[PDB]
């Protein structure tokens, strides 16, 4: 009926640049859900200390989203926070290895593997697409053609991708050699603060279609996998030439969710979804029927200390909005 | 004992058009360039029979930098000096300083540094600009980082314009004050701030000037910066250099920020009904009546005032006249600063413009005021700001340029934390 | 130096357009035969924004003008000014679209605006450095509501960063020239909002109300209403023409009339505008424009800007003025008027004044407005939209050229959000 | 610097208002055309106070010329002076009131005072600081009487501080020209004493009566009557026009003619008012003034004042003349005419002198008086009321407009009221 928006937090290591520098380790934590950062505790549902791994945070943080969305309902993940916070560690990491992976091949194996638990007469239909957010252009993933798609409004008048190559997948591995396909497709430029830098917002989206035999009940699952891209301050980046016209469209969709988030959480009327194409397709997410958790991985160091604690309170004024499941 | 002058934004430009206009009337340097130390420390010989200035202006928008080049004054100016863009920072103030700031500051600084090279005696800076457009405020930010690692023991005098407390041009400035100021703070070692309704207010009660435009503003603001630089060109009984007003009016290294004012403003037919002596015009620049920006100097305290004289000044009366300034008790300083009195005296009077609006005076003075009463000002800057910034209010230009929420907070608290220190001061 | 590349389209878009050229071409002291002949050099100075020269003395401008009806063409061919124009400009089909929107963006005009697509291509190259593309169309059939809208999507899909000015000429029921108005309408602010950045929202019955109460015409023609809208158009782009006391570029117009990136539909207005008795009985002082320019019943749309609250206006003047007066109006206009003016935004005007008037005026004012009470324009529309759509009358009419209806779902349902914001903060 | 803006309302209203400015533009010597030619410096010092500085050294009154029929303002606009008017400030509807109180103030002029109040609003808003609204029209009749009043509502109501000024021109049974002469009257004052500050009450019999006896006119048009009552109004803004020994304003006359609010009820009056035989024979001493503005025929109202009291009257002089004799003249018609003045005040006299006298004269004199025998022609209108009020005769026509029975009775509650003050300080 009505559910609140899960906001958690998370932590690394410092990196190379940030102990050569000589940061200094502010995260301070009064148990597992605040932390304590400039004399001033940030509560969270869930906050993943700097010592985390990769196993421990999926099995707390997206790890009932599984089930929630295939009960019925629709979910979504996504990362915010500045640049070099492991966004894209945390979500993609490395997905050869079973440790160093991050939230979204543990979400594909673990919905494969929950399916064959389940009866065979539970027929379930299972399309995914990838697509990114480039230059304000929807620039899809799994096909090179398309350079940019249009945002079309579903039966119920809610927000969906057009001519998105919804591929029907089988086989876990399938999916994981979709997402390798769309890895390397990511437009991910080199900087001086993240050498890995994904200068785009890649949402991964897996349409669980399922339907049983006997009964005849007809249901579907969204599952909004997105992995965006860091609030940038030039400065520190140094983006000049090209990736400077990246860093404009990246902060004008991450200052567009703030602005969404800050209109939601007021309890405004209008909540200017239609700002950017990024607020968009998140509309279904933000004022939808869906159990909305969203986790943001900030920097420990004293260095990017302003956009920091910005990050924090973009996630406490998330954490008082409630969504309409 | 050189310094030279850099010009951003139609501000700093609209000032330059009548500051150098008496500067060179000043030494009888006629538009042409041509009629012996007195104008050294503003314009360098040619050859022979030929003066060029130690200026430099810059404006992103082409619109006014052409207007000299095909004005009056073409011969005095160096062409290459008049540095000019290809399009315009549009009151925001992070494109004139990461989008449009960045393809144009490698030719003026590197330019600048060839007027050093060509100098010897360069004693600092002196900047001319507004806090209105993306100009003024983006590119002298970029420019004053580069400037500042590149020499930074050398000094800089930021002649500023405010947007005014109810006046204003624009609706987006208060992110651009807000913003510049965050990096002027810790760069400029002297804050010179002029606002717009105030000397429409000073002309049209003193002067009794009813309609104004902004050539009428620009004269006596070159004679403030005339002013102060008139010691350095000329001899006097007490002569005062650029490096005083550091030493004098910063007793702390974050409030530099200093109050410019003027007297005596009289027209032509009322300086003939009325005597001009040291007395009357010394009390006549500390009412709020005369100041130059909208705060009353009651409400706060004076931390230090240095009073730069011209013409024939005679150095004892002037000490009476400090005296009465010193047992009037509507003005007061502050007890950690008694001897808040500074000096200066030049032999050479001001100039009158040839069709300007002032009147020839046969004395003048200059004062400089540092107080806590602009922090006033700044609160009032800093209030209307938060109803815009609180709405996300314009915010989708700048963040559209590649900022984001973070140095917007960095700009407030820098603010608070400017005020922490004037409220710590004013005790 | 920030040139502008003008674009043209539809019979309402050419007749304004070609009325806005002989405008300024008289501001310049530009021939009919495109030879320069202006007393003062400051004409020459910019001539470059609007045109190319070319040998013998003689200056083209750079005006694509777009229609898919050749007998536009043939009117502005035959005008006191067509034999400036470039002859290769005029891309120009054969049979006219019939007012439908869907012919022009997907049939008749999508073939066309491939061509026009090389022109836009050959006058930007050409260009030092364009700041934005000057559009004139009219909302009302469908050469300039189907076609102009996918020109404006083609444009904007190759110049991201470019100022895309656009001029639509709304109609509002007091004068419903065409039973199609509303798809016609709805359907392309569907496409402008998403991409334009300004939106001068005109309405003819606003146009004609100029003529009788203020300027008091016996018979307005088309080409008066033409007179009024080039006054506008030459308002707004004179900062950037001229040298002036402060100059405001398109961006710096932007920049401040835009605080929120959809809330970007303006509402213009222009003054003196004096009848032919009333010439003696007016003092040219710079009160008694303001007055007129914040007149409520002088707006160029039929929204009075009383049932609402400006977010941020503009007025940009012309001719030698005090600013001193200037200011004190600007800062009058807001103090006792604070009604029709949001308060969370500290100072909602504009300011900005060139050195040359008007030629045979001595000063004149343009004014632009984002006021919440635009809306009702926005209203209305919908309210006609969703008579004639709740039976889906003349809906098959679109389904021929493979327009759907969900197209038109979601054209709704960004209508309707663009009013709920204004009513937002109202 | 004390503005003074001008309403002129109904037929009367608009031909003494016609008439005004024919005089005082004589006096400042301003064309026909509206360019100053004036010899003395003096007549452009305080031009402002009626006037409005155009191009061209021209000039323009603040006239806001109301009316219901339009045929009244065409015989202004075609007369001598018709030219200098601004063409904006005629606003006037299309059917003429029909001599109905209701029909102006409810039902015609309600409509069209909403249009009046927003040129009352343009030409206050650009003055400097108004000193009281100067308002001309009969009580006779619907649109003087009808809208006036509410004209007068809506100003008192917005400009609850500045001297409404009204001259109400009120007939007498001695001339009827209308049968509904005591309803417009009755009902017109009910708003009058309740709002207004002066109230100068003519009547048209007495207007008559100068022309025979002291004027000695063989057929006195109604022309002359306007150069009669013209005369008053220029007579006491004299003070505040040109430069004075003694310059009483406005208020300065109403804090002195005005001992308790609601009496503020006058009878004007002006001299030297000689014949044209009567001219050689005469002395322009200041003597001979005095005895003819004292003189009891020589009032504007019906009411002769010996037979009541003066509460406090004024003399408004003008042109050069010595104080001492003035002071003895307002010495002496105070003490042996001691019988026409109440003593429980000690001086009923208020004296002023010009240094500018008419055009074409040497010397000259206006009156001012609030006298208990004004009371009369309450009385007298009253009588005519209950007459016809007490079998309810032409009372249908006034609930057509929504008017109730009611209003008449609280109309005549307050006018009875008005005749028992009168007669308490007597
Ligand atoms: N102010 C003016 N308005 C005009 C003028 N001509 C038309 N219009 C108005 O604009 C409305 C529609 O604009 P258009 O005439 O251009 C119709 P369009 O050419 O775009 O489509 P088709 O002619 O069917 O190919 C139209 O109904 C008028 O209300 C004009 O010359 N001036
Ligand atoms: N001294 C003068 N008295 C006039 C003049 N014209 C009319 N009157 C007198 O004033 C009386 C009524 O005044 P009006 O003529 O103005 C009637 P009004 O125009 O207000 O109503 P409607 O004409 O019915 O719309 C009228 O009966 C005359 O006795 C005039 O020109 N001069
Ligand atoms: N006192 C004074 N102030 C001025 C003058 N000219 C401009 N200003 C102020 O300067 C402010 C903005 O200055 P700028 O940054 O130079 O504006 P700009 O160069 O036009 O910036 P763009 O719009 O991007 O072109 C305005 O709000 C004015 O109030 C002047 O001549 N005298
Ligand atoms: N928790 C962590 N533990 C160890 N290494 C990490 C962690 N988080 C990030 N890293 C390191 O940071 C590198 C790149 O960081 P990443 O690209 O995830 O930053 P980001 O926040 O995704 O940047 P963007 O702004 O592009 O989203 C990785 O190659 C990884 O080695």
């Amino acid at each position: 009926a009505e559910c609140n928006i899960k906001v958690m937090c998370r932590f690394r290591p410092l990196n190379e640049s940030e102990v050569n520098r000589g940061d200094k380790y502010i995260a301070k934590f009064q148990g597992e859900d605040t932390v304590v950062i400039a004399s001033k505790p940030y509560a969270f549902d869930r906050v993943f200390q700097s010592s985390t791994s990769q196993e421990q945070v999926y099995n707390d943080c997206a790890k009932k989203i599984v089930k929630d969305v295939l009960e019925g309902y629709n979910g979504t993940i996504f990362a915010y926070g500045q640049t070099s916070s492991g966004k894209t560690h945390t979500m993609e990491g490395k997905l050869h290895d079973p440790e160093g992976m991050g939230i979204i091949p543990r979400i594909v194996q673990d919905i494969f593997n929950y399916i064959y638990s389940m009866d065979e007469n539970l027929e379930f239909h299972i399309k995914v697409s990838y697509f990114e957010i480039y230059l304000d252009k929807i620039r899809d993933l799994l096909d090179v053609s398309k350079t940019n798609l249009s945002v079309h409004e579903d039966k119920n008048r809610v927000p969906y991708v057009k001519g998105c190559t919804e591929r029907f997948v089988c086989s876990p591995d399938e999916v994981m050699d979709t997402i390798d396909e769309g890895k390397s497709n990511r437009h991910v430029a080199v900087t001086n603060m993240n050498e890995h830098s994904s200068r785009s917002h890649s949402i991964f989206l897996i349409n669980v279609k399922q339907e049983n035999t006997q009964t005849e009940q007809k249901l579907s699952g969204k599952l909004y996998l997105v992995d965006l891209a860091g609030s940038a301050k030039v400065s520190k980046t140094g983006a000049e030439g090209a990736v400077l016209d990246e860093a404009k469209n990246i902060n004008k969709s991450l200052s567009a969710l703030g602005n969404v988030i800050s209109a939601l959480a007021e309890g405004s009327t209008y909540v200017p979804y239609r700002d950017s194409k990024m607020t968009r397709i998140l509309q279904d997410s933000l004022g939808g029927n869906c159990r909305t958790t969203i986790v943001i991985c900030c920097s420990p160091s004293s260095y990017n200390e302003s956009e920091t604690k910005s990050t924090l309170l973009f996630g406490q004024r998330a954490k008082t909005i409630k969504n309409t499941v | 004992r050189e310094c030279i002058s850099i010009h951003v934004g139609q501000a700093g430009v609209q000032i330059g058009n009548a500051c150098w206009e008496l500067y060179c009337l000043e030494h009888g340097i006629q538009p042409d360039g041509q009629m012996d130390d007195s104008f050294n420390t503003f314009f360098s010989e040619t050859g022979a029979g030929k003066h060029v200035p130690r200026a430099v202006f810059v404006d992103l928008e082409p619109t006014v930098i052409d207007e000299v080049r095909t004005g009056t004054y073409r011969q005095l100016f160096h062409p290459e000096q008049l540095i000019t863009g290809k399009e315009d920072a549009a009151n925001n103030y992070a494109r004139g300083h990461y989008t449009i700031g960045k393809e144009i500051i490698d030719l003026v600084l590197d330019r600048i540094r060839k007027l050093a090279d060509q100098c010897t005696g360069l004693q600092g800076f002196l900047v001319f600009h507004s806090f209105g457009g993306g100009t003024g405020s983006g590119f002298t930010s970029l420019l004053m980082e580069r400037l500042s690692v590149d020499y930074g023991k050398k000094s800089k005098l930021e002649f500023s314009i405010y947007p005014a407390p109810q006046v204003s041009t624009a609706v987006v400035e208060p992110y651009n004050s807000i913003l510049t100021t965050h990096t002027t703070l810790e760069h400029s070692d002297c804050a010179f701030m002029v606002d717009n309704e105030a000397i429409y207010d000073i002309c049209r009660r003193n002067l009794d000037i009813e309609r104004p435009t902004y050539t009428n503003l620009n004269r006596l603001i070159g004679q403030i910066v005339s002013s102060i630089t008139a010691s350095l060109r000329f001899d006097g009984a007490l002569n005062v250099d650029l490096t005083e007003f550091q030493t004098n009016l910063v007793p702390y290294p974050r409030i530099h920020f200093p109050l410019a004012t003027y007297a005596p403003v009289i027209s032509a037919e009322k300086a003939y009904h009325e005597q001009l002596s040291v007395a009357e015009i010394t009390n006549a620049c500390f009412e709020p009546a005369n100041q130059m920006v909208k705060c009353d100097p009651r409400h706060g305290k004076y931390m230090a005032c240095c009073l730069l004289y011209r013409g024939d000044v005679v150095p004892k009366d002037v000490n009476a006249a400090i005296a009465t300034i010193k047992t009037k008790r509507t003005i007061q300083f502050v007890d950690w600063c008694p001897t808040g009195f500074k000096v200066g005296i030049n032999y050479q009077p001001p100039t009158v413009v040839p069709g300007g609006d002032l009147a020839k005076v046969q004395r003048a003075v200059c004062m400089l005021s540092n107080t806590t009463a602009i922090a006033e000002a700044w609160a009032r800057l800093d209030h209307k700001f938060d109803l815009m910034y609180a709405k996300r209010a314009f915010v989708h230009w700048y963040v559209g340029e590649g900022m984001e929420e973070g140095e917007f907070s960095e700009a407030r608290e820098d603010m608070a934390a400017l005020e922490k220190d004037y409220e710590e001061v004013g005790v | 130096m920030r040139e502008i590349v003008h674009i043209q389209a539809g019979q309402c878009g050419n007749q304004i357009g070609a009325k806005f050229w002989e405008v300024i071409s008289d501001e310049h002291g530009i021939d009919p035969t495109g030879s320069y002949h202006g007393d003062s050099d400051l004409q020459l100075e910019r001539i470059n924004v609007y045109y190319n020269e070319a040998a013998g003395n003689k200056y083209v401008p750079r005006a694509i003008l777009v229609d898919l009806e050749p007998g536009t063409m043939d009117s502005v061919r035959s005008g006191p000014f067509g034999q400036i124009f470039r002859p290769d400009n005029f891309v120009f089909g054969q049979s006219g679209a019939g007012n439908n929107w869907a012919k022009g963006h997907y049939t008749e005009g999508a073939e066309l605006v491939d061509s026009v697509l090389d022109v836009v291509r050959k006058e930007s190259e050409s260009c030092d450095c364009l700041q934005g593309f000057q559009l004139t169309h009219s909302l009302g059939g469908g050469t300039g509501s189907g076609m102009g809208t996918l020109l404006i999507s083609k444009i904007r899909e190759e110049y991201p960063d470019r100022i895309m000015n656009t001029f639509s000429v709304m109609p509002s029921p007091k004068v419903s020239d065409t039973v199609v108005e509303p798809y016609n309408a709805t359907l392309s602010v569907h496409q402008l909002v998403e991409n334009t950045d300004e939106t001068y929202s005109i309405d003819n019955e606003a146009l004609y109300d100029i003529c009788f109460r203020t300027l008091k015409l016996t018979t307005p023609t088309y080409g008066d209403l033409n007179h009024l809208v080039s006054a506008t158009m030459s308002g707004v782009t004179t900062c950037l023409r001229f040298p002036g006391q402060l100059n405001a570029d398109l961006r710096k117009l932007a920049v401040n009339m835009v605080p929120f990136p959809r809330l970007h539909f303006f509402m213009p207005g222009f003054a003196p505008l004096t009848s032919r008795g009333s010439q003696q009985y007016r003092a040219l002082t710079v009160p008694e424009l303001t007055q007129q320019m914040f007149d409520s019943k002088n707006m160029m749309a039929a929204c009075d800007p009383r049932h609402g609250r400006y977010l941020t206006v503009a007025a940009i003047f012309r001719g030698r003025m005090s600013m001193k007066e200037v200011d004190e109006q600007m800062l009058n206009v807001q103090n006792k008027n604070s009604s029709y003016f949001v308060e969370w935004i500290p100072n909602n005007v504009k300011t900005a004044v060139c050195d040359i008037p008007p030629r045979g005026l001595k000063m004149s004012a343009t004014f632009i407005g984002n006021s919440t009470a635009i809306q009702e324009l926005f209203k209305r529309i919908s309210e006609q939209f969703t008579a004639m759509f709740r039976r889906k009358a003349f809906l098959h009419w679109y389904t021929g050229e493979g327009m759907d209806e969900m197209e038109f779902t979601e054209a709704e349902s960004n209508m309707n959000d663009l009013v709920s914001e204004y009513q937002q903060y109202q």
